[PDB]
């Protein structure tokens, strides 16, 4: 028997808290392989991992780029531009101007917590979400 | 590495040694020569072999 | 350690030798315990 007619909606930022769907994580085989697969996906890329992050709201955050997979990692932040059209030409502003060859950290901060940044809300939001 | 500028019992000969044309160190460049294996580029290295 | 030759290495040269290499090593061993444990891949520690 067909569930009567069913619309889901999917809230956007702003809802945010620390623990989000981490009571899913411990039960669903589902979930975990979400946050599981996504996680792996930050460590690998980016040096970070997206679960500390809504776990623990870590006030302060240092990426380290020591090592062959640390250079790989600084790469990652090196390459990620903003191609504004801005002017009647294009500008292309380089995110993370503190990130070149000879860096070997980068720090975010926040003033309460990261998971109220919007880089790292944002993706924390559409996993719980997806999960 | 001539341990102070006073009478080491080593201290008395590295005048001896260094006519054979070699160098002993006073602790001031030992260190500068060791924060040397603590620059960037060395530390970079290090991190590979 | 001096005027330890051979027939004389006791107690003084087997617990200095722990000073100079065992317990370094054991040092060592640690750092890489504590930087594994919070899964720090990518900040190693230069040992001179």
């Amino acid at each position: 028997i067909e569930q009567p007619v069913t619309t889901f909606v999917f809230t956007g930022q702003g809802s945010q808290e620390q623990g989000m769907g981490m009571d899913l994580y411990k039960t669903s085989k589902a979930a975990q392989d979400v946050w599981n697969r996504a996680d792996n996906h930050f460590k690998d890329t980016y040096g970070f991992s997206i679960l500390d992050i809504v776990i623990n709201n870590p006030v302060n955050l240092t990426i380290h780029f020591g090592g062959e997979k640390g250079k790989r990692i600084r790469e990652n932040y090196s390459a990620m531009i903003f191609e504004t059209i801005v002017d009647g030409k294009l500008k292309t502003e380089k995110i993370f101007k503190e990130i070149n060859e000879h860096s070997t950290s980068y720090t975010f901060r926040s003033e309460k917590g990261l998971l109220s940044a919007t880089q790292f809300t944002q993706p924390a939001l559409t996993l719980m979400e997806k999960a | 590495t001539r341990g102070t500028g006073l009478m080491s019992a080593n201290n008395i000969i590295a005048e001896g040694i260094e006519k054979m044309g070699v160098r002993t160190f006073s602790q001031k460049e030992m260190a500068f020569n060791l924060l040397g294996l603590l620059t960037p580029e060395v530390v970079e290295l290090c991190q590979k072999s | 350690e001096q005027g330890i030759e051979l027939e004389h290495i006791d107690s003084k040269s087997e617990f200095a030798h722990r000073i100079m290499l065992t317990n370094i090593l054991r040092m060592m061993g640690c750092v890489k315990k504590q930087k594994s444990a919070r899964g720090i891949e990518t900040r190693p520690a230069q040992v001179i």
